[PDB]
């Protein structure tokens, strides 16, 4: 059925290039004995479609029902008589209108997007060539009352452009219906095929187009590492994040960042991402979604890091949300460090009894309240301790300016950062204090603490 | 109440319809009679009379008609100018004799036009034929013809330019919708109300 | 003799052959399998960060692609004016000097975003690498055949598409409003524009099967006032297409075209004007004293 | 603007990486040009159709001159002079007349369709070069060229009783070369269109399994 | 039916008064101007103006026609762009899934409601 109401179409198609009415030999011609075999399965498919019909006369007043009373008929008579005339045969392109559903009966269109896509082409094109093929009927057959003397030659072609130009409004004139009732015909449609087009021809451009830009997934690289970041995502969240990951006071890291995250990045969060376009990828996805994980292959990554909404509403659904992201994790990938905030402190205890948390292989929950009422603490020992730490953290190149004022010793202060590396033989064999005098003006360098691990300030017997 | 089944849909559907008929069929015959309001005026308007011609001759000016070739091919050909001049029974003067409202229309200035058959030659023997034909027509058998002293004033015409059965099929096939829209209206209803008594019948 | 098809079929083998010889790498790449950090990523790296505004070079290189492009517009725009097809020497002729130059420079940037690129095939399918095939061969075609064909070169219109993005990459645009407005006004201008050009090229020449006899002499910018005309829903009529072709070509252009016009100018229109009109400051006046009101202010 | 403020605006398995997308997209420009190659075929059909039926109901002929002749008569031709300067000068009409190998009757001879169409009543015309004297001794120099070529050779000539009924041509005006590139390259399209599929589909199951290989 | 009424009364009066003015021309152009429009043609030219398709095969040529024809550019087609899309609206509001279950002989059926989804 499907095919073959294309086939008929395009049997009208081919037959208005001709005269309006004509003689011609059935036993001589392709196109009428392909005609009459494409009616005959029709009038078969109609036959089927009553026996299957439960209320007959809504059967027959169903209007692919009228659409075969006013094609089929018309082309055995036209096969009895050995002549055609150019009729309603294009009431032919109605047999559109019946696409969809048996689309939907193929088990082919399922969404509801690509249902309302096909059901509202499918309304527009049958609507526009059946309208095209009145119209040149009309105009190609004068008015009566003047003798049929004020007729147009109009291709059919010719009469779809019209059609086209009438109903965007915007109204060439160059081709126009001249006839009474062509023009009475153009009234009507005017009403009808204007709301069509303004109504249609947008959302069909909404329901097209709806491809997601975010998808894909990362191509790892041989020789170079890469981390995957997730949890919360924003503009200002990221702009800090990567201030401080790609700080020229680090050495030469090549570690490429991997975001993850389920809301389509704004046009300010994508231009952070191009000024930083080779060190740095987004993908769209859920962090709770295995197949997302294994797109951003988390399965090879060095760490996953999980921010935290810190300014939050509820603290406990923020808590609660950043143990589910932990738990799909570890449990697709049970051997990825995983470093992450966390707002209190009994979640953080509720958290650290995951079976694959391993704090030794390298978890680190970074708990707000807890470091920040331990800084809070230190500074009650000792005034300022808390700017003192938090500024050995954060990346800071020298700044300087002419003025003498407090800002620039303070400036020339925070410049300094916490680091950690490994030690020299010619220093293996001497008192820590010895070492320190020694690394704190030659070298330039000042030792807090070493590697009975980890000690802080060591006494001069070590 | 609702005591009928399935079938009630299908015979409101079967209303709507007759109802659409009945308004199609009134709708239409409006739409016709003001289309043919006026042919049918500027037809009836003009009488029947009885004719005999005066004179016939040529006014010696040449005029274009236009011979066709296929797809559009058409190009123009002279044709020379005959005259004719009638005996009138409304106005029993001189008037211009053409032989229908399209031959006046399409030149006012002449009595006849030949079919325009390629070459000037062609077309003048066309004349010329028709002319001879004519010529010796002096009272032989006044010959009817149709004339209208309020638009054509001083012009006669051979034939009537309105067909009847053109008209009759405008008017009879609206009123053909129309009857058939009122007996598909009955005809629900008589089975509608016949379904509520075969129904309390058991 | 005509030579249309010759600079035609350059760029249809050019884009069409560069994607079958990828998919057959990739195709043999595999099948190898049956009979059986490097310098890559270097070189990728470099080409990465030379194709961002992350170095002075790749600043430079970006700026140089902003008016090169526009250049190489305003070539089109200057050729549009003459015949359709014609012989010109190229050692004599400095539109077709700079014309080869520019597309030098564009051969040379589409290779750094090809190395550059992560998936080639991707790469190969981005619509500024097809705008490059139809474009950059056949100049080289012309320069060769020291002849002109005024075909596809509308096409260069389609290069404005990458402004925003190469001004978001020079850290000019930072604000959403301000790269929507460059967005819609790029996407609306490139599609007027080549729009413009392919209706002017269909209707200067012919239907085939009228025999090319019913063209319609129209001009390049005939063909814009047409199209804006068209896009608005106005149709004063006075311009119209007259082919076949051009008229094929009009209602599937009706249907895109009023819909992004539609779209895109009052977006475009509200994006602009969006000035504080409150602004500035108190300037005091000497021996007059003022009072500051805040608060509960109706 | 369509609708005035939008009617009222109250009115209107995955081992495969990232080469998965540039495939994808490989399989759609490769539909792409499958439908484009069949919509351009039929197209272009639609256009052919009565220009290569006007020509195939023309057969061929032998013909020889009846007769040639001045009709005394004159005609417009437009001569032309760069940008849009164009002005008109006369050229006499000639007539030929036929002998026909389908109706066996006369009919009249007409260089091309174009012509025939330019001026069905009459035989021929001069490209126009300016001056009236010019355009006559070319309508001359053709004439006498045409009026002694008495039986000398049956010139084929190409008629249709159907739409030229007494009108006859020297020439096809229907290139073969230029319909046979109008289905030709929309066949290509559609055939390179079948490729890019057919490779798309072959790399794409070819990765796994080399994958499964490893 | 307001609207219908409002729209068609509309229409109909101001055709009505075109064909008035254009067919009795300008009185500075001593009448000599005018256009012989029949009534429906002036409504034929009206619909094609609300609409905003404005082919130009039929317009106004007198003064006061297009005096008119601007004054009634700016109501006729705030008119047309808000009734038309109300009507269509008001119009077709059917139910589709009305009728009744009609029982088959000698074949049981199931009533299935609550949550369905
Ligand atoms: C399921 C698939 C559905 C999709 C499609 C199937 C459609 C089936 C019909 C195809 C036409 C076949 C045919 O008889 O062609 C005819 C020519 O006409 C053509 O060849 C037309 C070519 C143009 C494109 C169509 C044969 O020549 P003819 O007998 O002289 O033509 C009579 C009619 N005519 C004079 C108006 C041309
Ligand atoms: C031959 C036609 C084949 C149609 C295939 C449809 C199809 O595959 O659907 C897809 C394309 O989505 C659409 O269907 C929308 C795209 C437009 C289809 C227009 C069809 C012609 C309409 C008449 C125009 C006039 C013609 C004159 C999507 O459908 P879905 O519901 O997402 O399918 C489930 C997804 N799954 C299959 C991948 C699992
Ligand atoms: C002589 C001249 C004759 C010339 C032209 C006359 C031909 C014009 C065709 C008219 C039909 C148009 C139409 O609305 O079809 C309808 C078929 O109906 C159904 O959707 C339900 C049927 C199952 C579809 O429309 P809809 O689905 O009602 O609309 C979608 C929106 N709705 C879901 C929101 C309300
Ligand atoms: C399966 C896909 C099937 C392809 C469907 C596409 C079919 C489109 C095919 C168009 C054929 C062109 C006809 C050209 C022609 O004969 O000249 C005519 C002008 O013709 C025009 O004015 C062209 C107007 C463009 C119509 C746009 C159709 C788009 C419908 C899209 C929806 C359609 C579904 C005039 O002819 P002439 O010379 O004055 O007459 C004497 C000779
Ligand atoms: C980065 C900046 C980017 C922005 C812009 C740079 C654009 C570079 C090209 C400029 C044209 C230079 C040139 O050769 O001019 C030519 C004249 O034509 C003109 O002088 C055109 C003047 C009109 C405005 C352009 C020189 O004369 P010609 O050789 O005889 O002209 C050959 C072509 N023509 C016959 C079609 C005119
Ligand atoms: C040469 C072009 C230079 C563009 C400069 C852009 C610029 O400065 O941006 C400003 C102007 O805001 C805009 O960018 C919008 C105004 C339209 C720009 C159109 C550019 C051409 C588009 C193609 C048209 C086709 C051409 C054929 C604002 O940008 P921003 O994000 O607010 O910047 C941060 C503010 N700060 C810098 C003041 C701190
Ligand atoms: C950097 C800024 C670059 C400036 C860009 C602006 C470029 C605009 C330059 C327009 C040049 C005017 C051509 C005049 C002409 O040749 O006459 C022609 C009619 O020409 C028209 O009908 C004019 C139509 C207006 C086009 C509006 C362009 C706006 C695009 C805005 C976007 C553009 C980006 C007809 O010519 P002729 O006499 O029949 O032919 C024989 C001689
Ligand atoms: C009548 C005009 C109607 C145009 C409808 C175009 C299809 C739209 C569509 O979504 O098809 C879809 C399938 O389709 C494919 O895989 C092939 C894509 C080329 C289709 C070309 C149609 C012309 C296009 O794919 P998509 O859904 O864009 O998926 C990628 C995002
Ligand atoms: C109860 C229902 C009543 C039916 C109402 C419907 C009445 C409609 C009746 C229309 C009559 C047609 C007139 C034809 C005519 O005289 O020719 C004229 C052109 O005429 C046109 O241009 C026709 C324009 C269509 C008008 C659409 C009306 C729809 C109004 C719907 C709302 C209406 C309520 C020109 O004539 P002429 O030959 O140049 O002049 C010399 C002779
Ligand atoms: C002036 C043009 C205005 C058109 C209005 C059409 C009526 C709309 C309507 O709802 O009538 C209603 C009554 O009506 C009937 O029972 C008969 C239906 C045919 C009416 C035909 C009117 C032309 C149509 O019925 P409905 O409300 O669609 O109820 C079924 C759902
Ligand atoms: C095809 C045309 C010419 C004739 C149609 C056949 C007529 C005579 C007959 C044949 C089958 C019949 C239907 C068979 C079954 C039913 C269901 C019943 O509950 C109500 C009557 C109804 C709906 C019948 C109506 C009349 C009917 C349609
Ligand atoms: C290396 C690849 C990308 C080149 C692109 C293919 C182009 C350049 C090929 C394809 C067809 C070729 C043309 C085929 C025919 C001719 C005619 C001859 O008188 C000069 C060579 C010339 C003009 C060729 C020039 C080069 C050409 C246009
Ligand atoms: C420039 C045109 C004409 C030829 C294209 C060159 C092709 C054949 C070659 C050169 C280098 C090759 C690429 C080198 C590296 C990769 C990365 C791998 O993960 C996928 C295959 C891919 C992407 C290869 C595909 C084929 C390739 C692109
Ligand atoms: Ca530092
Ligand atoms: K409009
Ligand atoms: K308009
Ligand atoms: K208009
Ligand atoms: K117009
Ligand atoms: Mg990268």
């Amino acid at each position: 059925v499907f095919a073959l109401s294309i086939g008929a179409l395009v049997i009208y198609f081919i037959d208005s290039s001709n005269p309006i009415e004509s003689c011609q030999n059935f036993y001589k011609d392709f196109t009428l004995q392909i005609d009459m075999a494409f009616n005959v399965f029709f009038l078969l498919y109609f036959g089927l479609r009553f026996i299957a019909a439960n209320d007959k006369l809504w059967f027959w007043l169903e209007v692919n029902s009228v659409v075969d009373f006013f094609t089929v008929p018309p082309v055995f008579v036209s096969v009895y008589l050995n002549r055609s005339w150019l009729g309603l045969r294009f009431l032919r392109a109605l047999r559109l209108i019946q696409f969809s559903e048996i689309l939907q009966f193929l088990n082919i269109l399922k969404t509801s997007n690509s249902i309302k896509l096909v059901n509202l082409l499918s309304i527009f094109i049958s609507t526009w060539l059946t309208a095209a093929g009145f119209i040149h009927l009309v105009e190609n057959s004068g008015d009566p009352w003047e003798n049929f003397q004020n007729n147009q030659a109009l291709t059919y072609w010719e009469c779809v452009y019209l059609l086209m130009v009438t109903m965007s409004t915007v109204g060439y004139g160059d081709v126009y219906a001249k006839t009474t009732l062509g023009r009475l015909f153009m009234v009507f449609f005017i009403l009808g095929g204007l709301a069509m087009f303004a109504s249609y021809v947008p959302e069909i451009i909404e329901l097209i187009g709806n491809r997601k830009k975010y998808g894909g997934s990362y191509s790892a690289v041989s020789g170079r590492k890469h981390i995957v970041v997730c949890g919360h995502i924003t503009l200002e969240s990221v702009s800090n994040f990567l201030k401080d990951f790609l700080h020229k006071d680090r050495d030469d890291v090549n570690v490429e960042i991997v975001f993850l995250h389920n809301i389509s990045p704004n046009l300010e969060l994508e231009a952070l991402f191009k000024r930083h376009f080779t060190q740095v990828e987004f993908y769209q996805g859920s962090v709770l979604n295995p197949h997302d994980l294994a797109r951003v292959k988390i399965e090879s990554a060095d760490a996953c890091l999980i921010l935290a909404n810190k300014y939050c509403a509820d603290p406990d659904a923020e808590d609660a949300s950043n143990i589910m992201r932990v738990i799909s994790i570890k449990n697709y990938h049970p051997k990825i460090r995983i470093i992450t905030q966390m707002l209190q402190y009994h979640n953080k205890a509720h958290l650290l009894n995951i079976p694959s948390w391993n704090w030794k292989e390298g978890d680190d929950a970074i708990c707000l309240a807890e470091l920040k009422l331990g800084f809070i603490a230190q500074s009650c020992l000792a005034q300022g301790l808390s700017t003192m730490l938090a500024n050995l953290f954060s990346m800071r190149s020298f700044i300087k300016i002419e003025e003498d004022t407090w800002q620039k010793y303070y400036l020339e202060g925070v410049s300094n950062e916490m680091y950690t590396e490994y030690l020299s033989s010619a220093f293996v064999g001497l008192s820590f204090p010895t070492v320190c005098e020694l690394c704190f003006v030659k070298l330039k360098l000042l030792m807090i603490a070493i590697e009975s691990r980890i000690l802080i300030n060591p006494g001069n017997h070590l | 109440r609702k005591t009928v089944t399935a079938l009630k849909a299908g015979e409101d559907k079967s209303i709507r319809l007759g109802l659409f008929l009945i308004i199609s069929g009134v709708v239409s015959l409006f739409i016709f009679g003001f289309c043919w309001l006026s042919p049918a005026l500027q037809d009836l308007q003009a009488t029947e009379a009885n004719c005999t011609v005066l004179s016939v001759q040529q006014i010696g000016e040449v005029f274009e008609c236009t011979f066709t070739c296929g797809a559009d091919c058409r190009g123009t050909s002279q044709y020379p100018c005959v005259q004719v001049y009638v005996n009138n029974s409304e106005s029993n003067s001189r008037a211009l004799l053409h032989s229908d409202e399209h031959q006046l229309l399409t030149n006012p200035k002449c009595s006849y036009i030949p079919p325009c058959k390629r070459e000037n030659q062609k077309n003048l023997e066309s004349v010329m034929n028709w002319q001879q034909y004519w010529k010796d027509e002096i009272g032989s058998q006044p010959f009817t013809c149709y004339f209208n002293q309020h638009q054509r004033p001083d012009d006669v015409l051979l034939h009537r330019t309105h067909d009847e059965i053109v008209l009759l099929h405008c008017f009879l096939w609206p009123l053909v919708t129309f009857v058939v829209g009122v007996l598909i209206v009955v005809l629900t209803i008589c089975a509608k109300s016949l379904a509520v008594k075969a129904e309390a019948m058991k | 003799q005509r030579m249309w098809w010759a600079f035609l079929a350059s760029s249809m083998v050019t884009f069409f052959g560069g994607l079958f010889i990828i998919l057959l790498w990739r195709t043999l790449k595999y099948l190898w399998t049956v009979c059986c950090v490097g310098w890559m990523t270097s070189v990728k790296d470099w080409a990465g960060v030379m194709i961002s505004a992350q170095t002075l070079t790749g600043r430079v290189l970006v700026v140089l692609v902003f008016a090169l492009s526009i250049g190489a517009l305003v070539i089109y725009f200057i050729d549009s004016s003459n015949p359709i097809e014609s012989c010109q020497n190229f050692y004599k002729d400095f539109t077709l000097q700079i014309d080869m130059a520019f597309n030098v420079f564009f051969l040379l940037y589409f290779g750094l975003r090809f190395i550059a690129a992560n998936d080639k095939l991707w790469f190969w399918l981005e619509v500024n690498s097809v705008v490059d095939f139809f474009t950059v061969p056949p100049v080289f075609v012309s320069v060769y055949l020291n002849r002109s064909w005024l075909g596809l070169r509308f096409l260069r219109a389609l290069r404005l598409i990458q402004f925003s993005e190469i001004l978001q990459f020079l850290n000019i645009l930072k604000t959403s409003n301000s790269i929507k407005l460059v967005n819609l006004l790029s996407i609306f201008i490139s599609t007027w524009l080549t729009a413009a050009g392919f209706i002017h090229l269909v209707e200067n020449s012919g239907d085939p099967w009228e025999n090319f006899q019913n063209n319609q002499a129209l001009t390049y910018w005939e063909c814009v006032y047409l199209l804006m005309v068209t896009m608005s829903t106005v149709g004063y009529g006075d311009v119209y297409a007259k082919t076949t072709l051009g008229r094929l070509f009009m209602v599937f252009f009706i249907l895109g075209g009023l819909a992004m016009f539609a779209s895109y100018v009052p977006e475009i229109i509200e994006l602009i004007g969006n000035r504080k009109k409150y602004g500035g400051s108190y300037s005091a006046v000497s021996g007059r004293k003022h009072i500051v009101v805040c608060g509960h202010i109706t």
